[PDB]
């Protein structure tokens, strides 16, 4: 009953297998993986964007010098200028033609951009992924249930309780260093905190957005005013931020192998398809029904039909069915050269039902299993010309 | 003469249309902006707005212009109309729907007129380039140069080359037909105009009336508000909803049909000549963009042909079967060799 | 509803400062522009000019601008309010120093009013780009999509 | 001013916000099958970007903005391939 | 080149293959917008060799 089975990580691939269950009827089993949510361990470390110079108003002493002070603004650059003659729309400003001095000063302060558009530099570690496990199995053909990945948890929806993994690939496709811009994500290698080279990445570095303190290294310096007017000239590089924003590289949600896709979310990276799990699940007892209740199919035969060496469900073949009583019957086939889509079949007094398949092999001889009842279904198959279907099924590519 | 083309002046009737980026958001300006055609060679552009621009009421003042304002048209003056790209265009003849003018190269294209309180423009992107008559990718018509088999719209109307169909147009809604009267939802009518009516509540189901009134329903914002109104024809237009009864015919004439005219073309300064044993040296000092093209005459043709931007000096072994080239539109020259 | 913002409404005052490239030279214009953040991405730009736009002198005329002139401030109408760039842009809303407008891309962004006697044009130097959102680098927004 | 920095602190009037503009697409390719490749027949209207990324283990990605009209290929694998044209949604496709 | 062929300027009759599909109308505006591939005739009206 406790039906332990690796299986392959693949999201839209049935696992149609058979239980073995001594003195009942054997029952067969149907698990289909609809996601593979990794959501590795994340640690945010600081958050940049585009800033804004904020340049106060200029202290202009008419004849006299005036010593500036280091205000704890950040990046806060102040230097005072000396024989300066501001005029303005009033005339000039003042009576003296030497002692006149600028007290000019700037920091740089966060913009009101960065509290929606905003990079975010996270550190990760390895995490515990989460599944979605839906298994029709029996006669109950239904579940909907959350699962992990640690060889501990079981999960115990509906009637049946399971343990799943844990993954045989420890593949993440996410690096140690991960920058997440709004939507898309990046493993870009933000250098660290308060560190940013000026222009580069993370010339502005913000703890949070609440944060007050920041880190702005912009190699801002201001100079002197030309031709005796009002103002702040301040030569500093262009917004770090600015770059790297018009020649970042591909997002890591374009260039993960293995169909794996990001979203802006705990950084599950879905579908990754690669490696196994080995799966253990316990039915019921109840679900189990006693041997002596199944029809005898035996003496039987069977007869392909028309098989395409192909991807989808190209295979068919017709079982002649020698039964003696009437009732349900699953079929599957331990070996994995084929795949049979069709799960329970009716049986009547010595009839006939054909039943869809795929298959990887020019001349496929694979055993059938018919409710304790084996037979080999031996055939030819022809390739296709028209290559277009769904995404393989038959995931059984092989020596042929 | 002018009043001879009254199948569009008194049978259609401009109306409104959902202009893309009207003023500043997608509105629905009286002036929206339908197959912007820029295929002529000398930079002139063909606009369909659903403004009709020409005659009056009746059949005069061709210097006014026809919108529609709401549910009603109010013909104005032409006092501040203007078409524009990148730079401000030049207008040349309005006619119809359509109008003609002259514009820079640029990636949008805006109409607008100006009632005097309100400026009611409209813009569609839409690229128009240049593309210059010839073999020199100029940027404007040169004042002088050779002239050359151009195509470009002709400013006159009075043609028949193409049509367009012109059915009953769709009918539109007016909520502020939708009065109040006193506790119901009352319908008025503009002329004796057919008032499609019927509301979410069981009501009057057709309306084919002069002014009713709401037996059921309360809200003005749960009944159908339309005015069928093809007294007046309107354009086929996409923007437009399409009358299920039937489709009218009663084509009208396209205002500017394209001729194959003759521009003048600019002509690209001379070559300085120089040679040697078997090899012409030529000397290039192009202004603009001009292709050379040059063919020896012998048995292999070996062509050769490039665009030149920058001031160049290039060579030509000349065997002597002989060579020609091209350069610019200067008309081919040929030569020997010792 | 317009009435909850008398702190920039009546707190504050026009004000006169050196443009760049007022004209022909750097006058003293009283619409000075600073801080323009072309940063978004419809083409939408916000530009802080010195003069403060918004209610007239006391609480009314929305639709009316007050620069200051001279020693004194003068409120009149709004008229000719032009924002350019290498084409001309369209005005959307302006309210206190702050004119919200959607432009063109160009190399120089500048504004001028019209008391009606005078230009009184501003501007300055100033890299204006729109990149649309998306894979497609387009240059004007589309009609649908 | 020498005397002090008063209060008035003011709001700025026009916030930055993350709306939803309306963005432009890019004609349908037109698709040709050859045996094991994908040959991608397309024609921008406007520079536009395309992305292929192979679902094996090995990505070989490839980003590459086009302007005029041009024809590519693509070597599709029997582990698969996807392909991003433009802003339009991505698909895969299969080999055999 | 040859995206759109008639037998002559007069026949009524003509060949357009342009893979033109329609599209769903944006924001309940009533408009047709389509998805059409370039002209082209456009093409190779730039690029046409010597
Ligand atoms: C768990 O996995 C099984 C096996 O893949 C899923 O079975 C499939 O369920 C769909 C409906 O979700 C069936 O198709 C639909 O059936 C209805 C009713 O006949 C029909 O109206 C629809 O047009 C559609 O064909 C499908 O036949 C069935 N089996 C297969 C082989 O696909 C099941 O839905 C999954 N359960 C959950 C909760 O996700
Ligand atoms: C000939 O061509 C060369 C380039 O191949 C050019 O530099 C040179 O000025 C030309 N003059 C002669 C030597 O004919
Ligand atoms: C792509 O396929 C076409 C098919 O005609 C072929 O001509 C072309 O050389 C191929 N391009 C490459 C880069 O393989």
């Amino acid at each position: 009953y406790e039906h332990t089975a690796v299986m392959p990580n693949k999201v839209g691939i049935p696992y149609k297998a058979l239980v073995e269950r001594p003195g009942y009827a054997p029952v067969h089993l149907q698990i289909q993986l609809v996601n593979t949510r990794i959501i590795p361990s994340t640690n945010l470390e600081y958050i940049t964007c585009k800033y804004k110079t904020k340049v106060p108003s200029p202290v202009v002493k008419c004849c006299g010098a005036t010593q500036c002070t280091s205000k704890p603004h950040p990046d806060y650059q102040c230097q005072v200028f000396t024989g300066v003659y501001p005029f303005m729309w009033g005339g000039a400003y003042c009576f003296c033609d030497t002692e006149n001095t600028q007290m000019s000063e700037a920091y740089v302060e966060r913009s009101e951009e960065c509290s929606i558009d905003h990079a975010k530099a996270y550190k990760v570690h390895t995490g515990t992924v989460q599944a979605m496990v839906n298994i029709t199995y029996g006669s109950v053909s239904w579940r909907s249930a959350d699962v992990y990945v640690n060889g501990e948890t079981p999960a115990k929806i509906g009637d049946a309780k399971l343990i799943i993994g844990p993954l045989s690939s420890a593949w993440s496709p996410f690096d140690n260093k991960v920058v997440v811009y709004g939507h898309e994500v990046y493993n870009y290698d933000f250098p660290e905190y308060g560190t940013g080279k000026a222009g580069s990445f993370g010339d502005l570095q913000s703890r949070t957005s609440t944060s007050n303190d920041l880190y702005a290294n912009t190699n801002l310096k201001l100079q002197r005013p030309q031709a005796g007017i009002v103002h702040t000239p301040f030569t500093q590089a262009p917004s770090g931020f600015e770059r790297w924003k018009r020649d970042k590289g591909a997002p890591l949600n374009d260039v993960a192998p293995f169909g794996c896709s990001i979203a802006l979310e705990p950084l599950r990276a879905e579908n990754c398809a690669v490696g196994s799990i080995p799966i253990s699940i316990d039915i019921p007892d109840a679900a189990f029904t006693r041997i002596s209740e199944t029809p005898t199919v035996s003496d039987l035969e069977c007869k392909i039909t028309e098989c395409t060496y192909a991807s989808d469900f190209g295979g068919i073949a017709t079982v002649a069915y020698k039964s003696s009583k009437a009732g349900n019957c699953p079929i599957h086939s331990p070996s994995g050269v084929a795949v049979i889509k069709e799960n329970d079949v009716t049986l009547a007094e010595s009839g006939s039902f054909t039943f869809h398949f795929s298959t990887a092999n020019i001349h496929p001889a694979f055993k059938l299993q018919v409710c304790t009842s084996a037979v080999t279904c031996k055939g030819d198959c022809k390739p296709p010309k028209d290559h277009i279907v769904d995404y393989p099924a038959q995931h059984t590519e092989s020596f042929t | 003469d002018l009043d001879t083309h009254f199948t569009q002046y008194k049978l259609a009737r401009p109306y409104i249309a959902d202009c893309p980026n009207c003023g500043h958001s997608r509105c629905d300006s009286p002036i929206a902006i339908e197959e912007v055609r820029g295929d002529a060679h000398a930079g002139v552009i063909r606009i369909q707005t659903s403004a009709m621009f020409g005659l009056k009421t009746d059949g005069v003042d061709l210097a006014y212009m026809s919108f529609m304002n709401g549910k009603t048209q109010k013909s104005i003056k032409i006092d501040n109309l203007h078409v524009r790209t990148s730079a401000p265009c030049s207008l040349v003849s309005h006619h119809g729907y359509y109008i003609l003018a002259q514009c820079p190269p640029g990636d949008t294209v805006t109409v607008g007129f100006h009632d005097g309180p309100n400026r009611h423009t409209c813009t569609v992107a839409h690229k128009v380039e240049f593309r210059p008559v010839g073999r020199e990718k100029y940027r404007h018509p040169p004042e002088h140069g050779v002239e050359l088999p151009c195509n470009r719209y002709t400013h006159k109307r009075a043609d028949q080359g193409h049509y367009v169909e012109m059915h009953q147009p769709g009918l539109v809604a007016d909520h502020s037909l939708l009065s109040i009267h006193s506790a119901k939802v009352k319908i008025t009518v503009p002329s004796g105009a057919q008032v499609k009516y019927y509301c979410k509540c069981p009501d009057v189901r057709e309306g084919i009336t002069s002014s009713d009134h709401t037996t059921t329903c309360t809200d003005v914002k749960q009944c159908r508000a339309y005015l069928i109104d093809n007294k007046k024809w309107v354009y086929n237009s996409g923007r437009l909803p399409r009358g299920e009864g039937d489709t009218f015919k009663g084509k009208l004439h396209v205002p500017f049909v394209p001729v194959k005219a003759k521009c003048i073309a600019t002509l690209a300064p001379e070559p300085l000549v120089e040679h040697k044993h078997r090899t012409l040296i030529l000397h290039l000092h192009p202004d603009h963009p001009t292709l050379l093209t040059t063919r020896s005459l012998g048995s292999d043709a070996n062509p050769t042909r490039q665009w030149i931007e920058r001031p160049t000096t290039v060579n030509f072994t000349v065997t002597g079967e002989g060579l020609e080239y091209t350069w610019g539109n200067h008309p081919p020259k040929r030569v020997w060799a010792q």
